This record gives structure tokens, C-alpha cells and sequence, in this order.
């Protein structure tokens, strides 16, 4: 039923 | 991958992230980012989770 984690926010940056 | 159709509500939570509801189709500007693509909706630019939509083609 629930929705998956968000990544991590450190990830919005380049390079993952 | 130019658009892509919410999976899940998505809640922005920080200045540069773009938040949706299931169902609503986002303008992919980015997305060789794995983790988050960067779009557009409601003319508004974010960041939202890769695993979030499922491009359209």
C-alpha cells in the first residue's frame, strides 16, 4: 500500500 | 525522457523541489539524475524523485 522512500536529499546535487 | 506521469502524491519539502499528486504529468527537463529529475508543473521548476513517475513513451 505506501508509497516508496524519497532518496536522500544529498542526491538532488550532481553526481547523484 | 521529456514527460512523465505521477506514481504517488509527491511533497515538496525544500525551496528547489517540485511537488505533484498521483496522476498529474510532469515536463522532464533532467533526468540523467538516477536519484531526482528536475521538471515542470504548473509553469513551477523542481526537483522530484526519479521513482516517483513513470516516463511516458
Amino acid at each position: 500500500g505506501q508509497p516508496p522512500l524519497v532518496p536522500p536529499r544529498k542526491e538532488k546535487m550532481r553526481g547523484k | 525522457v521529456r514527460w512523465a506521469r505521477a506514481l504517488y502524491d509527491f511533497e515538496a519539502l525544500e525551496e528547489d523541489e517540485l511537488g505533484f499528486r498521483s496522476g498529474e504529468v510532469v515536463e522532464v527537463l533532467d533526468s540523467s539524475n538516477p536519484s531526482w529529475w528536475t521538471g515542470r508543473l504548473h509553469n513551477k521548476l523542481g526537483l522530484f524523485p526519479a521513482n516517483y513517475v513513470a516516463p511516458m513513451m
